[PDB]
């Protein structure tokens, strides 16, 4: 029979301090090890647990794992999310001559920002660039950062930094663009952003 | 200290119908050593795996994908006539035991097999200064490097404060933005983040340097237009602070 591994959700967003449920199941029971694995964005796989075919359970730190070989089914239990596990998470099966890798689950754990204080920003253009940016920064975890309407404005999406010896964290987004008719002011508008965002003048 | 999985080269760029040979060393006490696929479209891939000189079990790819294994556990793979579909990030995993022991990965060669080499274009690398309202708003100062215009998406970006890299405070895209989404071989763009104290930015002694090392043509690819060959190369851009 043909081997099939899946893997659900595909992507999960979850608050820092969650736990967290991972899914793989696999069509034929007929195998000899589960192992996950983590993949960080430009980086190869991180072994976490590897659970023998006679096993029913592997634990390392807040990773438990189970296995149910006659169902077909493992579950990675995350305890306590933490930023750092962000990452996708992959599930394998090695059966008896082939190995079959699940999907994936791309797992994104967010900061609590005590202190939100959300803005846009103009940054000093380049003597060396052409490009006119903008910073939207200091907003809680639960806004979106859409795309601009126009092709030819760039907008990335958020991105958390940590200044730890100063214990915080905060959200951003970039957005940027050579064309004349383009304003900070403007940027973001085709994001919902919160209604008390610091807008200085320019 | 011990070295991990091993990998040559990190990045290839190579037309259409070309060869390459990939090699990689095991963990030191390793014996098994399996290949592997990572596309965005069919995801990992089983290619092959060796053990003690012969391939001991494999995948469905064409006969084209090809490998082995010397004598010291070091295995290598080949892929002749090359496609567009080819690119990927090749990874191999050692294993004591791949039936009952973890497979440790390597961090893959990156192939990207394009039409043309004047497809391949460098970064071009920009620091933009921190916003006078940030710093009088909350005490923090935030520079913004953007990397536009490179394909391929071969690029490691990092940031030096003092000559000394930094990981706080910074934040990077996981990923660029193709700056025509429609298009196969569209150039990328991508943004990084570092932010530092108000007190930090102020001192007219601090540098901040942006570097993004790009890997492109080798100097036995024929190169014959006018603009300046794609080679590996480091493209920078600096800042240094500043008093009210």
């Amino acid at each position: 029979m043909k081997q099939e591994v899946t893997q659900i959700p595909a992507a999960l967003s979850v608050p820092e301090g969650e736990n967290l449920v991972l899914n793989c199941s696999f069509t034929d029971s007929a195998i000899y090890n589960l192992q996950w694995f983590r993949q960080d964005p430009g980086k190869g796989l991180t072994s976490l647990l590897l659970i023998q075919s006679s096993q029913r359970e592997q634990t390392s730190g807040r990773l438990n794992a189970s296995l149910d070989k006659s169902s077909g089914r493992s579950t990675l239990y995350i305890a306590a999310s933490q930023p750092g596990d962000s990452a996708t998470y992959l599930c394998a099966v090695t059966n008896f001559n082939k190995f079959y890798f699940g999907s994936g689950t791309k797992l994104n754990v967010k900061p609590n920002i005590q202190n939100p204080d959300p803005a846009v920003y103009q940054l000093r253009d380049s003597k060396s660039s052409d490009k006119s940016v903008c910073l939207f920064t200091d907003f809680d975890s639960q806004t979106n950062v859409s795309q601009s309407k126009d092709s030819d404005v760039y907008i990335t999406d958020k991105c958390v930094l940590d200044m730890r010896s100063m214990d915080f964290k905060s959200n951003s987004a970039v957005a940027w663009s050579n064309k004349s008719d383009f304003a900070c002011a403007n940027a973001f508008n085709n994001s919902i952003i919160p209604e008390d965002t610091f807008f200085p003048s320019p | 200290m011990k070295a991990g999985v091993t990998q040559t080269p990190r990045y290839l760029i190579k037309t259409r119908g070309q060869q390459v040979t990939l090699s990689c060393s095991p963990i030191s006490g390793h014996r098994s050593v399996s290949w592997y696929q990572q596309t965005p479209g069919q995801g990992l891939q089983f290619l092959f795996e060796y053990f003690s000189e012969t391939q001991r079990n494999k995948g469905n790819f064409p006969g084209r994908f090809s490998g082995r294994q010397f004598s010291n556990s070091r295995s290598e793979m080949n892929v002749s006539t090359l496609e567009l579909g080819d690119s990927a990030l090749y990874l191999c995993a050692s294993s004591f035991d791949s039936g009952n022991s973890p497979l440790h990965f390597g961090n893959g060669t990156r192939l990207t097999v394009t039409e043309d080499l004047n497809k391949v274009f460098p970064p071009e690398v920009a620091v933009f200064e921190p916003s006078e309202a940030e710093i009088s708003h909350t005490q923090k100062a935030t520079l913004v490097c953007l990397a536009t215009g490179f394909f391929p998406d071969h690029v490691e970006l990092s940031w030096w404060v003092n000559g000394k890299e930094v990981h706080s405070g910074v934040c990077t895209d996981p990923q660029p933005l193709k700056e025509q989404p429609a298009l196969n071989d569209s150039r990328y763009s991508l943004s990084s983040r570092l932010r530092v104290s108000a007190t930090f930015w102020q001192n007219p002694r601090n540098h901040f340097r942006c570097q993004v090392q790009f890997y492109g043509l080798s100097e036995n690819d024929e190169w014959t237009q006018d603009r300046a060959k794609p080679v590996t190369q480091i493209v920078s851009a600096e800042a240094w602070g500043r008093a009210d």
